[PDB]
RNA sequence: CUCGAUGUCGGCUCGUCGCAUCCUGGGGCUGGAGCAGGUCCCAAGGGUUGGGCUGUUCGCCCAUUAAAGCGGCACGCGAGC
RNA sequence: ACCGCUGAAAGCAUCUAAGCGGGAAACCUUCUCCAAGAUCAGGUUUCUCACCCACUUGGUGGGAUAAGGCCCCCCGCAGA
């Protein structure tokens, strides 16, 4: 949660687009990475965004 | 626009006025003070003057206290003490080396005394806040000068705090109001103030002007 | 295994927030997720994480009418009948610091941590602080969209 | 159907506006006032007031009311000042002019002295009428009503202080 | 100044109004004032 | 709940709290002329006596007082009497 | 508590919804006392302001001092 709200996303939706992305990265690695490999988090936090439907409240 | 002096109890006497009746007085020699020093707002934060009284020896006082009476060019004193003034500094009416003696105060005029109450030792709560004691007879069992009950039950299953107890008594910082100067003695330097003053004579008493009058 | 800070890891930075019309809750929020650093994916619930956080212009914040008339604060200094309230516009207009800095206290975790936690926060009523060799970059309140 | 009425406009001397606020000047002095927010006061052809607000909203409606009442009191006083005519009913009771102010004899042991405030002006025409005069109507009405409850209500003989005209009540007592 | 629960006006010149969050009524007789409590 | 024990009235001593206020403080109305009252509202800072009779609480009475309030705290308080 | 001024919604009225007053032994300052263990441990001042040894050279172990203090000693109306 922290570093998606740091690349401004909630942990609600990028959980959500992550699973419409169809990426089954765990938690686990997922906080990992967030620590160690920041471009990489934020290249996920892209892909989970574009992965989002264009309007979350339909 | 308080007035202050540091002095000294000399003890109890009685004195005759003009309408012939008996005053009894307690000398105080209000002696000779030095200022020291000025608490200004803009370098302390509040207004106040300190007072130095009492002769003593010069070997008597260590290196640090010389040096802080050496910064005020005075001799060195026993006491020095502060006294209070209001906001109103007007930064004067007191300068560094001025001395002041008892003829600040005038006959008729109130005063306050301040000092320190004689010691009692440990002391019982019949003496220390008048505890009514039980019975000396009727059956009564050794509980001729004891406290009795301290609480209630098991609501509340405590003591409750300031209850008051037996302890050590006396030697407290006391004030007496509105104490009327009957005359002052300029040659001698004495204050003769109808009244009893707190503390043992050859205690430091201070007498300010009285606030309520 | 995953990251447990060491000694030496952590960072901290100066913040600098203006409280001049922020409703204070929201204030209160903002400086407690501050200081305790849940903002960074460092972060332990062991460890005081976290960065400083300065509070000016603590008397322009933004309390109802009727809170300022009928929120009480109270204290018991435990003598019997030692019961002693105030209200918030009397806190405010003695000390207003004191009343932002107990609603950040009040959302910090009940724990031996959060002691050392909260003295990293500093509170002014005016606009002007010295920590001015610091160098707190000022923070704006902001919500990411959902 | 107070509110929708234009202010006319006698002197209008100074009429500025600046944020919600006004100010007027003419024959007599100027006094400033704010506007409430959702009221707005704006100029006309021959420069009269108008209050606008949006419409159908009950915390506008009753703004608009007093936002009207106010600035037409305001631009009256300008004018021409509030006078305050007031009598003195009672046995021996009376006023006298001390001055600036005012000394009262109402049965009191102590002479009762009533200080003008500032703005207020004091006249006293009879030994038991005087008049209270002045810009603003509510500080005028203000000290009027501190010198009317300079005694307690007296319906058995009805000495006191009192308006000119009104009506107090009266009972037989014995 | 009557205080009851239940206020409602006695004769044709007693208002009811509310003012400060209280229910009274007031009327030119001084003796048919109330408010709710 | 307590039976391999939770000491039961009254009194003394020490208290503390509530306000449903006895006095003192502030008011409205009055079938309040004044003095005094009645009733209702606000108010708990302080104060609120000594004896006779009874194991008593309670109660009656004597003499005063500005007043002689009502209750909770294991019907407060027996490792305090 | 209560008594008001100005005043609409509700062309009047209205102590009130904007606003502004008075108002008690109750509350807060004011008088007395405690108080920086107030760990946010404060302020104003003044004095010393100085060494030597070892070592893995360490915000390391020791030793000797300054200002100052304590113990010992003669006492107190200070006191278990
Ligand atoms: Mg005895
Ligand atoms: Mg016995
Ligand atoms: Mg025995
Ligand atoms: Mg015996
Ligand atoms: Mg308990
Ligand atoms: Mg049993
Ligand atoms: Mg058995
Ligand atoms: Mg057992
Ligand atoms: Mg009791
Ligand atoms: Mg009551
Ligand atoms: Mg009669
Ligand atoms: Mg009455
Ligand atoms: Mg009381
Ligand atoms: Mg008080
Ligand atoms: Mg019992
Ligand atoms: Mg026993
Ligand atoms: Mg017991
Ligand atoms: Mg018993
Ligand atoms: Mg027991
Ligand atoms: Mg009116
Ligand atoms: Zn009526």
């Amino acid at each position: 949660n922290a570093a998606a709200r740091l690349n401004d996303i909630t942990y609600n939706r990028l959980i959500q687009g992550l699973k419409a992305a169809g990426v089954e990265v765990d938690r686990k690695n997922l906080a990992d990475i967030a620590i160690s490999d920041p471009a990489a988090f934020t290249a996920l936090v892209d892909v989970a965004r574009a992965a989002l439907p264009e309007d979350v409240n339909a | 626009a308080r007035k202050g002096i540091l002095g000294t109890k000399l003890g109890m006497t009685q004195v005759f006025d003009e309408s012939n009746r008996v005053v009894p007085v307690t000398v105080v020699k209000a002696g000779p003070n030095v200022v020291t020093r000025i608490r200004t707002p803009e370098r302390d934060g509040y207004s106040a003057v300190q007072l130095a009284y009492g002769e003593i020896s010069p070997r008597k006082v260590n290196k640090p206290l010389t040096g802080q009476y050496t910064a005020a060019g005075v001799n060195p004193r026993r006491y020095l003490a502060e006294l209070r003034l209001d906001d109103s500094d007007a930064a004067t009416e007191y300068q560094v080396g001025q001395e002041l003696t008892a003829e600040i105060f005038a006959d008729g005029s109130y005063v306050d005394v301040t000092g320190t109450s004689k010691g009692k030792g440990f002391a019982g709560t019949m003496k220390r806040h008048g505890f009514r004691g039980q019975g000396a007879s009727h059956g009564a069992q050794a509980v001729h000068r004891r406290p009795g009950s301290i609480g209630g039950c098991a609501t509340p299953a405590r003591v409750f705090k300031g209850t008051r107890m037996a302890g050590r008594m006396g030697n407290d910082r006391v004030t007496v109001l509105n104490l009327l100067v009957h005359k002052v003695d300029a040659e001698n330097g004495v204050l003769l103030i109808k009244g009893a003053v707190p503390g043992r004579t050859g205690g430091l008493v201070m007498v300010r002007s009285a606030i309520k009058r | 295994p995953t990251y447990a800070p060491k000694a030496g890891d952590t960072t901290r930075s100066w913040y600098v927030i203006d409280a001049t019309d922020v409703v204070l809750g929201r204030l209160a929020v903002a400086a407690a997720n501050l200081l305790r650093g849940k903002h960074k994916p460092t972060f332990a619930p062991n460890v005081d994480g976290g960065d400083f956080v300065i509070v000016i212009n603590a008397d322009k914040v933004a309390i109802s009418g009727d809170k300022l008339q009928h929120k009480m604060v109270y204290r018991h200094s435990g003598y019997p009948g030692g019961l002693h309230k105030r209200t918030i516009g009397e806190l405010m207009q003695r000390h207003p610091d004191r009343v932002v800095e107990k609603a950040i206290l009040g959302m910090l975790p009940k724990n031996r941590l959060s002691r050392q936690i909260q003295r990293k926060l500093r509170v002014y009523a005016g606009p002007e602080h010295p920590h001015s060799a610091q160098q707190p970059v000022p923070y704006e309140l902001k919500q990411v969209a959902q | 159907r107070i509110g929708k009425q234009p202010i006319p406009v006698p002197a209008g001397v100074d009429v500025t506006i600046e944020g919600q606020s006004i100010s007027v000047k003419g024959p007599k002095g100027t006094l400033g006032l704010t506007v409430a927010e959702p009221i707005k006061v704006a100029r006309n052809d021959d420069g009269a007031i108008v209050v606008t607000r949006p419409d159908d909203e009950r915390r506008n409606r009753s703004l608009h009311g007093l936002s009207r009442t106010l600035v037409s009191n305001l631009v009256t006083g300008v004018t021409q000042g509030y006078t305050t005519k007031m009598e003195i009913f009672g046995v021996g009771y009376r006023v006298q002019l001390k001055g600036s102010n005012l000394e009262f004899a109402l049965g009191y042991s102590h002479p009762v002295v009533i200080e003008a405030p500032e703005g207020i002006t004091f006249a006293v025409q009879a030994p038991t009428k005087f008049t209270v005069s002045g810009i603003d109507k509510q500080k005028v009405g203000q000290i009027a009503a501190n010198i009317r409850r300079l005694r307690r209500p007296d319906p058995y003989k009805g000495k006191g202080v009192r308006y000119e005209g009104e009506q107090i009540r009266r009972k037989v007592g014995k | 100044v009557k205080v009851n629960p239940s206020v409602k006006p006695i004769c044709d010149k007693c208002r009811l109004i509310r003012r400060h969050g209280r229910v009274m009524v007031i009327c030119s007789d001084p003796r048919h004032k109330q408010r709710q409590g």
